[PDB]
């Protein structure tokens, strides 16, 4: 298990580091983001919001929903792209949002 | 629960550690069935306080 | 709110020790009747609005803990005393006193606790005039205020 | 159709009072809001003098 | 985890606004 | 004022079924009374049983005889009325749907 | 008594419990109407009672059934029509 | 109230005297109860198919 | 004897009975085909618990009737009173019945998660349907007005497949062409219900003034059971079970 | 103290045993997780209590020594079976930590 | 020594603290709804921290 | 019927309600039985917070 | 062994609950109006004004409801006759006697009530001046009858559903 | 994170079309998914499509600071693989592409 994890870490973080080491004339930012996507979007620190109710209580869940929406509002974020949506209701019980998508602001969940 | 599910209970005891603590392991269930109630109820109260 | 709950409980205990007059008893009887009709004997989930459903269920759970569970505990204590008495008398284990004496104790202790905490249950149902439960609660409150010659929330 | 949602767009005032003039103005199909909803959250480009002149020359649709 | 908290107080509702 | 009009074909079929069912019901009631009397006579003469048991058996025999006699009209009217009620309910729902 | 209060409509009264546990063991016999034999027994008893009423109708204030009337025949005949115990 | 009163009356009558002919309805009810007990025993110790065959044969013989 | 032979030898007797009986009975009662299906589903769900409990109790009695005899060691009342044993067996049957009834009818609230919705772990669908029906059910306490009856009669030929081409004849319609077109569009094209018209509501209030004086609210809109009952749960925004559905609800 | 608004968040005493403050969401989550950590040890504690009792009572030479004739161990997957509990500990730790992160 | 005291002491202590000290609530506060909640005891003092 | 110019601001309109009768707006708002207590609590909280 | 034992069945053969469009199809105009009014008053009184509700309830109690209850009570007393059914100077079998009485009396009450309804409901509908006058006043239609039928079935369903939890029901 | 589905597989064919349209490392896929969500239940309506486009405009404006007229004066509304949501114009273009890909 440790060896597989270390191999994945190498593939994501060590070998790609050597792909680019000098300024690039063409598509420098594109290539840098290509090499950075595999490392910055690892599921270990991205997955989990789908089962956030395990630790977030209903009111805490709504507060953390608004907090996460504010935090990941930035469009340029592959981590936000790969993260589970915050536009959902607590499975156990919801107290703030009656219907998903019925807001007064496209960003604020309330 | 445990050894009863196996049709070779001697093998069940041998293959884990070659040790026999089944008496205590099966007598502990009765105590464990009630030792948790105070902690569970206080935890319910604490969870309600957190929710409030 | 723990301080508020303690103060309310102590106030109810002091009032019960003090006793009640005719007008106070009439108001308490009206409050208890309203609570029994609209909360204790009615499924709260059948109300229209989610807010009123939630607050009615909160009042119902508070009533359960402060009346039904307390009466069960006191009746169980009385039934256990009777059980010890009968066990000593017969020099054997007896099972009849538990159910019957427990039921009698619950029936005796439910009215007293309900009278002690009648005002709290009535006040906890003040959802607001925008809802049917709140409107009925306000009507009963107006009746009680007229009876008592005072104004209450 | 079941999954259709507004997603917070054009969530302007929804009058509840019976006699509020908005309850009729919004019903009126030929009603123009002071500014389009998408533009309501975008930075202004015209100068102060230009904006004042436009507001002064603005005429109500009725 | 699944039920590590072992209980959730769904009864506790969002406190209702009471301002005039 | 105008009111919902039922289908004339169904009305006529129900009228025929109802006439037949009334005639049956009457004749079958008489047949059931006769069957109860005959069963009581047989039980009290050839059967060694208590009076309560004999009377219960006679009542059940008479009821069964009446039901056997009147089943045809009862079943025909039941099916015709069920079909007519279904048609009327569907028509009224289609009219009042909104 | 005060039938006016009972007539009065109320949300809680309408949505409250009307039939309690004690009534079920005392009223479960009403399901026997499903049986054709029981229906026939009841019809025979009703017809006999109607015949007795008609015979005794000579006294003032008592009127027996008239076969001419459509309503009486229809109500007497369609009482058990379409009976279904499964549908509430 | 009715049950208590009837139990009291029955106990008093039984204590006082018992050699009195009872009503036909009550006698038939008691006979039916005894017959039902015997029939329960027979059903318990006999098969349903055997019971049905015996009853059918008896009915045919009666006819 | 011909009818008796027909009754005995009807092939329907051999043919297995289906679940359409409840739907047909409800349609005869008056419920629409969809409303009949929803009500039949609710009733079947309510009664399935009881049926399953009865079957389970019967099977338990059949397989383990010797437990009652064995228990006589600790409770000789069973040995020396067969009536007590019969009452105990009846109590066991009722216990199984009540367990099944609790499983299939009790609220048993659970989370609205697609991963386990519909697994019967929680009686969420039945609880929500029952709550919605009881909350939103209010019998129409009015009398249908003349305008409503006339509109219902006029709705004989309406169809949404193709819009009707309305033609204005002054000699039979009166008023002006524009006003007649507007009224027709309001009545039929717009889909507005007859009771939603202002004059209809005013007439309803005038006719039911007595109820209003007594203090009873008048329900303009008749109850629509299909607007509150949904066995699939899509109406109540209940997430369908993932493994049996190929789509998702936002919630 | 910002006017009558008391902004102080820590009111710990000289013999504080818990966290300095519980107003922060992170600290609230940590406290709840720590409290519920000890709830899942009932069976293990009871088993160890019984083991200690038996060893202290009957396993001494005086009372009831046992002739241990086993030569060598034969366990093969008991480690896998036993390490489910630390697996649960790790799963809970990862869940709480990632939720906070 | 091993089981009952260890598994009931903290809960008993917290219950008594709530009974007799209002879970250490600092009074003189306004509008409990807006005010923060003073939680009951949650850190196991009997367990090795 | 409406005057066909509903919502138009009258020429010279002044946003003054010096002599307006507020009794006609009583039915447009609902105050709970504890309105006085809520008012006092609001005043206390504002004074002690702002 | 099915619904007819544990479900509600006492409301299906009384109070005109069996009236449907089949009767109305053959009924004349006045008879149809009378039948529709009777069904609406019995099943959904909400459509009637309070005064009409009170008057109709009084008439129904006088004619059918209370009369059937009294006749059922008389039949139940007839069943009670001879209590205790089986007893002796040694034992009285109180539990057996109570069981027999509880089994027999309600059945006799049901038989008597059904007899009273079957006999008098048609006559009450046909030859009641109050019902005739109220039917003429209200002048219900087939649409009203269909709405009342659906509402009555929904009321029966609601009554059955409400009594689901008669022992334990927290709510949430 | 800001989409309407827990994972991209829950979304219909529109999410797959967005993935095909944009490169795996390009975060414009999220904006395309937002456009899909806006277009759910509106593309098949002449007014619904315009409403979805206005929703895209509002979403871009709320995501990034923007001036009045920029989105109207965008020269090319087409999107290529290496287009990133670094500007309101790019966000709006990605949202429009998602709306177009949306089927129902
Ligand atoms: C410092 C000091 C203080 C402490 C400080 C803190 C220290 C921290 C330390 C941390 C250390 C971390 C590691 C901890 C683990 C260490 C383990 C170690 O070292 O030892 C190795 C130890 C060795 O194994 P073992 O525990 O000895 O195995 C023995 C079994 O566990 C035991 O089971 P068994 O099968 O071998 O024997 C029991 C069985 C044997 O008995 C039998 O014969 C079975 C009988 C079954 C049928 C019963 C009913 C029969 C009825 C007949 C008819 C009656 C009359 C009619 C009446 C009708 C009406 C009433 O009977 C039962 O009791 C089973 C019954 C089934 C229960 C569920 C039934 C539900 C329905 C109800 C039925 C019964 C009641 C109704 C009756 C009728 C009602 C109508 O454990 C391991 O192997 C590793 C454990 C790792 C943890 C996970 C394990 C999961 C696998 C399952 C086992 C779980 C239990 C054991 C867990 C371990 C703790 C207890
Ligand atoms: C002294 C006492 C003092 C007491 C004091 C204390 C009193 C306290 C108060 C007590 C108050 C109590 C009040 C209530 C008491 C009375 C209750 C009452 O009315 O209940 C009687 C009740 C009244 O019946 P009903 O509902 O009015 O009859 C409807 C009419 O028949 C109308 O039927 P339909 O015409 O519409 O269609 C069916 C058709 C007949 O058409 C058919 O063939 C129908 C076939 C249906 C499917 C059969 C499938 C068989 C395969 C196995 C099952 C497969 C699963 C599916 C089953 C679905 C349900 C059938 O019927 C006819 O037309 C037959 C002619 C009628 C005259 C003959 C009567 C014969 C007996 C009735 C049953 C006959 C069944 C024949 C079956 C076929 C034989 C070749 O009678 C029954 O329940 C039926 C008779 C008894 C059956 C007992 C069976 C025991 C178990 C046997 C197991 C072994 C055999 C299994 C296989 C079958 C044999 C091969
Ligand atoms: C009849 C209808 C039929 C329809 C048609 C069906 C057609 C067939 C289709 C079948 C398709 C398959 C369906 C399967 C469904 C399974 C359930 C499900 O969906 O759950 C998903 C479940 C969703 O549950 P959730 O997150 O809690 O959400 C709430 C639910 O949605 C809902 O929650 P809720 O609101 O209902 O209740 C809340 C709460 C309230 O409940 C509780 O708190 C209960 C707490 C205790 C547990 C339940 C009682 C246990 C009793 C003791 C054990 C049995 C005793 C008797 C036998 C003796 C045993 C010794 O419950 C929970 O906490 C749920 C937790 C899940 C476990 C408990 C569920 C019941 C289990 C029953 C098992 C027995 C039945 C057969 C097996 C299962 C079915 C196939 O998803 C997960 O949690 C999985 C997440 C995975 C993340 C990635 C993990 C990566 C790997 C990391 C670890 C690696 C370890 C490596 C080890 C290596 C060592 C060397
Ligand atoms: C003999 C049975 C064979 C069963 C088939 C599976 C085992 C095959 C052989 C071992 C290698 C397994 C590699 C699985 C993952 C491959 C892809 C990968 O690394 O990325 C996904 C993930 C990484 O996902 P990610 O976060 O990079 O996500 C990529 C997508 N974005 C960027 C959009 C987020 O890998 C891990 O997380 C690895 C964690 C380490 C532990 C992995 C355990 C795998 C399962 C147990 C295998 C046990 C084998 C035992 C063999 C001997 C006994 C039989
Ligand atoms: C094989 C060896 C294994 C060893 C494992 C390690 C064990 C570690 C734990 C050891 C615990 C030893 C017992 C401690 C008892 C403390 C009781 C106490 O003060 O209450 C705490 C708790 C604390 O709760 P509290 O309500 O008093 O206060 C809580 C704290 N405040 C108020 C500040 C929030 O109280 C109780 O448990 C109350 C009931 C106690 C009933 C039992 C009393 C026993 C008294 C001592 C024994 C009898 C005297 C003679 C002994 C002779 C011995 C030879
Ligand atoms: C579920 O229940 C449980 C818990 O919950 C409470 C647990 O927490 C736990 C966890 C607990 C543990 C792992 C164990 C924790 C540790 C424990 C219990 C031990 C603590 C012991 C102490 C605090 C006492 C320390 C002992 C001492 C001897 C200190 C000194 C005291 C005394 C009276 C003697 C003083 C004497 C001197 C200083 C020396 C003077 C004398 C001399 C110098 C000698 C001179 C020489 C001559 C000749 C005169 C468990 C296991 C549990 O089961
Ligand atoms: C109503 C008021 C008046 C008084 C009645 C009160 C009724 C209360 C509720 C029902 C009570 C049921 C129990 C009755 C007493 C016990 C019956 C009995 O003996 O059942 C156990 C029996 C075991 O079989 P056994 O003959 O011992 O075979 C041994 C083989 N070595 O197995 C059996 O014989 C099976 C018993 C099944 C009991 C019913 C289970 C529910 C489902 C029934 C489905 C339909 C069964 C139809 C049977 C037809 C038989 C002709
Ligand atoms: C009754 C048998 C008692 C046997 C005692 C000896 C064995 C102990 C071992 C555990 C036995 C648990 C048996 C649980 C049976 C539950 C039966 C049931 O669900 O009945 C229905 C009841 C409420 O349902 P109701 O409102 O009546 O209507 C139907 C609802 N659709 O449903 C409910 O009440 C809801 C579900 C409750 C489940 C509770 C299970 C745990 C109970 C623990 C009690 C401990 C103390 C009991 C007294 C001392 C016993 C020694
Ligand atoms: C195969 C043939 C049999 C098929 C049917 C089997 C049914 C098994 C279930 C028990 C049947 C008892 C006898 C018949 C009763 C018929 C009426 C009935 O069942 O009423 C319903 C009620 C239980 O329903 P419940 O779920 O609690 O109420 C929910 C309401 N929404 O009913 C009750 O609460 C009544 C039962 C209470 C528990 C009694 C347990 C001991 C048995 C006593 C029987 C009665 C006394 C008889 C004494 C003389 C005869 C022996």
């Amino acid at each position: 298990v440790c060896g597989i994890y270390v191999i994945h870490v190498i593939y994501n973080y060590m070998i790609p580091y050597y792909w680019v080491s000098t300024p690039l004339k063409n598509d420098e930012f594109t290539r840098l983001r290509m090499k950075d996507y595999i490392a910055s979007t690892v599921l270990e620190e991205v997955y989990g919001i789908s089962y956030a109710e395990w630790g977030w209580l209903p009111h805490d869940f709504a507060y953390n929903r608004m907090r996460g929406l504010a935090g990941y509002m930035h469009p340029d974020d592959p981590r936000a792209m790969c993260t589970s949506t915050f536009h959902r209701k607590h499975k156990y019980i919801e107290h703030e949002v009656e219907k998903v998508g019925d807001y007064h602001h496209m960003t604020y969940p309330k | 629960m445990g050894s009863v599910w196996f049709r070779n209970r001697y093998w069940w005891y041998r293959s884990l550690y070659d040790d026999y603590v089944a008496r205590e392991a099966k007598l502990a269930f009765g105590i464990a069935a009630f030792i948790w109630l105070p902690h569970y109820y206080w935890g319910i109260h604490l969870n309600r306080a957190f929710e409030v | 709110s723990c301080t508020t709950r303690r103060f309310i409980d102590e106030k109810e205990k002091l009032e019960y020790s003090r006793g009640y007059n005719q007008q106070e008893l009439e108001a308490s009887k009206l409050r208890k009747d309203f609570v029994k009709k609209y909360i204790v004997d009615f499924d709260t989930t059948l109300y229209k609005t989610q807010v009123e459903r939630d607050w009615a269920y909160i009042a119902k759970r508070e009533y359960r803990y402060e009346v039904q569970l307390k009466s069960i505990g006191y009746g169980g204590a009385l039934a256990n005393a009777v059980l010890l008495w009968r066990i000593y008398a017969n020099k054997k284990m007896v099972f009849w006193p538990i159910p019957i004496v427990g039921a009698l104790g619950y029936l005796y202790f439910q009215p007293v606790f309900f009278q002690k905490s009648n005002k709290r249950f009535f006040d906890m149902c003040n959802v607001g005039e925008e809802y049917y439960l709140g409107r009925e609660r306000n009507k009963i409150l107006r009746e009680c205020n007229k009876i008592l010659n005072v104004e209450d929330f | 159709a079941l999954n259709k949602r507004n997603w917070g767009y054009n969530a302007h005032y929804k009058p509840e009072l019976e006699r509020s003039m908005k309850k009729v103005l919004y019903a009126d199909p030929n009603y123009k809001f002071p500014i389009e909803w998408p533009e309501r959250y975008m930075a202004e480009t015209k100068t102060l003098e230009q904006v004042m002149d436009e507001e002064e020359n603005w005429e109500y649709y009725k | 985890a699944l039920f590590f908290m072992a209980n959730t107080a769904i009864s506790v509702p969002s406190v209702l606004d009471t301002s005039p | 004022a105008r009111d919902f009009e039922y289908n004339n074909q169904d009305v006529n079929q129900l009228n025929g079924a109802f006439i037949s069912l009334v005639e049956d019901e009457k004749i079958g009631f008489w047949v059931g009374v006769g069957g109860f009397a005959y069963s009581q006579f047989i039980m009290r003469k050839f059967v060694k049983s208590t009076n309560i048991f004999a009377s219960v058996t006679s009542l059940f025999a008479g009821a069964a005889l009446a039901n056997l006699y009147t089943h045809q009209s009862r079943a025909s009217y039941a099916r015709v009325a069920a079909r007519a009620n279904r048609n009327a309910s569907l028509a009224l729902n289609k009219l009042m749907e909104y | 008594s005060d039938p006016f209060k009972k007539v009065e409509r109320d949300y809680h009264n309408e949505r409250s419990v009307h039939k309690h546990f004690a009534s079920y063991p005392l009223k479960f016999w009403w399901g026997l109407n499903k049986f054709e034999t029981i229906q026939g027994i009841h019809s025979i008893l009703g017809n006999a009672a109607d015949l007795v009423v008609s015979t005794l109708s000579f006294i003032p204030g008592v009127q027996g059934r008239n076969n001419a009337s459509y309503i009486e025949n229809s109500i007497r005949v369609t009482r058990f029509r379409g009976f279904d115990d499964k549908t509430q | 109230f009715y049950s208590l009163f009837n139990f009291y009356l029955s106990r008093i009558k039984n204590k006082n005297n018992y050699l009195v002919r009872k009503h036909l309805y009550t006698t038939e009810l008691l006979i039916e109860l005894i017959l039902f007990k015997y029939k329960l025993i027979i059903l318990k110790f006999s098969s349903i198919k055997y019971i049905l065959n015996f009853n059918v044969r008896k009915f045919i013989l009666f006819n | 004897v011909y009818h008796l032979f027909e009754r005995i030898c009807n092939p329907d007797n051999f043919k297995l009975s289906g679940e359409a009986a409840r739907v047909r009975t409800l349609i005869a009662a008056g419920f629409s085909k969809e409303e009949a299906e929803q009500v039949a589903w609710l009733q079947n769900h309510q009664v399935n618990g009881k049926i399953l409990g009865l079957f389970t109790g019967g099977f338990a009695l059949y397989c383990c009737n010797n437990y009652f005899h064995y228990f006589e060691r600790y409770f000789p009342r069973l040995r020396y009173q067969p009536f007590t044993k019969f009452l105990a067996q009846a109590a066991t049957v009722y216990f199984f019945f009540k367990i099944g009834d609790y499983y299939f009818t009790s609220r048993r609230y659970g989370s609205n998660d697609a991963r386990m919705n519909g697994l019967m772990y929680s009686n969420t669908y039945y609880s929500t349907n029952k709550e919605a029906l009881i909350q939103n059910f209010e019998p129409l306490n009015r009398k249908f007005t003349e305008e409503e009856v006339e509109q219902f009669l006029r709705n004989e030929g309406r169809s949404q497949e193709e819009k009707r081409n309305w033609i204005y004849n002054p000699h039979i319609h009166g008023s002006t062409e524009g006003e007649w077109k507007a009224d027709i569009h309001e009545k039929f094209d717009s889909g507005k219900a007859p009771w939603e018209r202002e004059h209809v509501k005013a007439k309803i209030l005038e006719t039911n003034k007595a109820k209003i004086d007594a203090g009873e609210e008048i329900q303009l809109k008749p109850f629509k059971t299909l607007n509150h009952l949904d066995k699939t749960g899509l109406l109540h925004r209940l997430h369908p079970f993932i493994w049996t559905n190929n789509w998702t609800l936002l919630g | 103290m910002w006017g009558n608004l008391w902004t102080e968040a820590s009111y710990q005493l000289n013999f504080n045993i818990g966290f300095s403050s519980l107003r922060s969401d992170v600290l609230i989550h940590l406290a709840q997780w720590q409290y519920w950590w000890w709830f899942w040890f009932a069976l293990i504690w009871s088993f160890y209590y019984f083991i200690i009792l038996k060893v202290a009572r009957f396993r001494v030479l005086k009372m009831r020594p046992k002739i241990s004739t086993s030569y060598r161990p034969h366990g093969k997957w008991g480690d896998f079976l036993a390490c489910i509990i630390p697996l649960i500990w790790c799963i809970n730790i990862l869940t709480n930590s990632n939720l906070i992160l | 020594i091993v089981l009952t005291w260890g598994w009931s002491s903290f809960q008993i202590g917290g219950y008594n603290y709530e009974r007799f000290d209002d879970n250490g609530e600092r009074r003189n506060t306004l509008y409990w709804k807006l005010s923060p909640v003073e939680f009951p005891q949650s850190k196991l003092w009997n367990r090795p921290s | 019927d409406l005057p066909a110019d509903y919502g138009k601001m009258p020429a010279g309109y002044n946003f003054l309600t010096r002599g307006k009768d507020w009794r006609e707006y009583d039915k447009d708002f609902i105050l709970r039985t504890d309105a006085v207590w809520e008012k006092f609590q609001l005043e206390h909280f504002f004074r002690n917070y702002m | 062994v099915f619904e007819f034992l544990f479900y509600n069945q006492q409301h299906k053969t009384r109070n005109g609950y069996f009236i449907n469009h089949d009767n109305l199809m053959l009924a004349s105009l006045e008879e149809r109006k009378k039948l529709i009014f009777y069904f609406i008053a019995n099943q959904v009184p909400e459509k009637l004004d309070p005064v009409d509700r009170v008057k109709f309830n009084e008439e129904l109690s006088d004619n059918l409801s209370t009369k059937a209850r009294l006749i059922g009570s008389l039949t139940g007393l007839i069943g009670l006759v001879g209590f205790p059914y089986i007893s002796t100077r040694i034992y009285s079998r109180p539990v057996l006697n109570i069981g027999l009485s509880l089994l027999i009396c309600p059945f006799l009450y049901y038989v008597g009530n059904q007899l009273t309804y079957s006999v008098w409901e048609p006559k009450f509908i046909a030859n009641n001046n109050t019902v005739c006058e109220l039917s003429k006043k209200y002048n219900f239609t087939v649409f009203d009858f269909a709405q009342a039928k659906k509402e009555a079935h929904l009321k029966a369903l609601r009554t059955e559903l409400v009594s689901d939890n008669l022992l334990y029901s927290p709510g949430i | 994170a800001q989409t309407a589905h827990q994972n991209r597989y829950q979304g219909g064919l529109c999410y797959a079309q967005c993935n095909e349209l944009f490169s795996f490392w390009n975060p414009s896929i999220q904006q395309c998914w937002k456009g899909c969500d806006f277009g759910v239940g509106r593309v098949n309506d002449p007014e619904g499509r315009i409403e979805a486009q206005q929703m895209c405009k509002r979403w871009a404006a709320e995501l990034y600071w923007t001036y009045k007229g920029e989105l109207d004066t965008i020269k090319d509304l087409r999107v290529h693989a290496d287009m990133y949501p670094t500007t309101p114009q790019n966000v709006y273009r990605a949202c429009l592409a998602g709306v177009r890909r949306q089927k129902f």
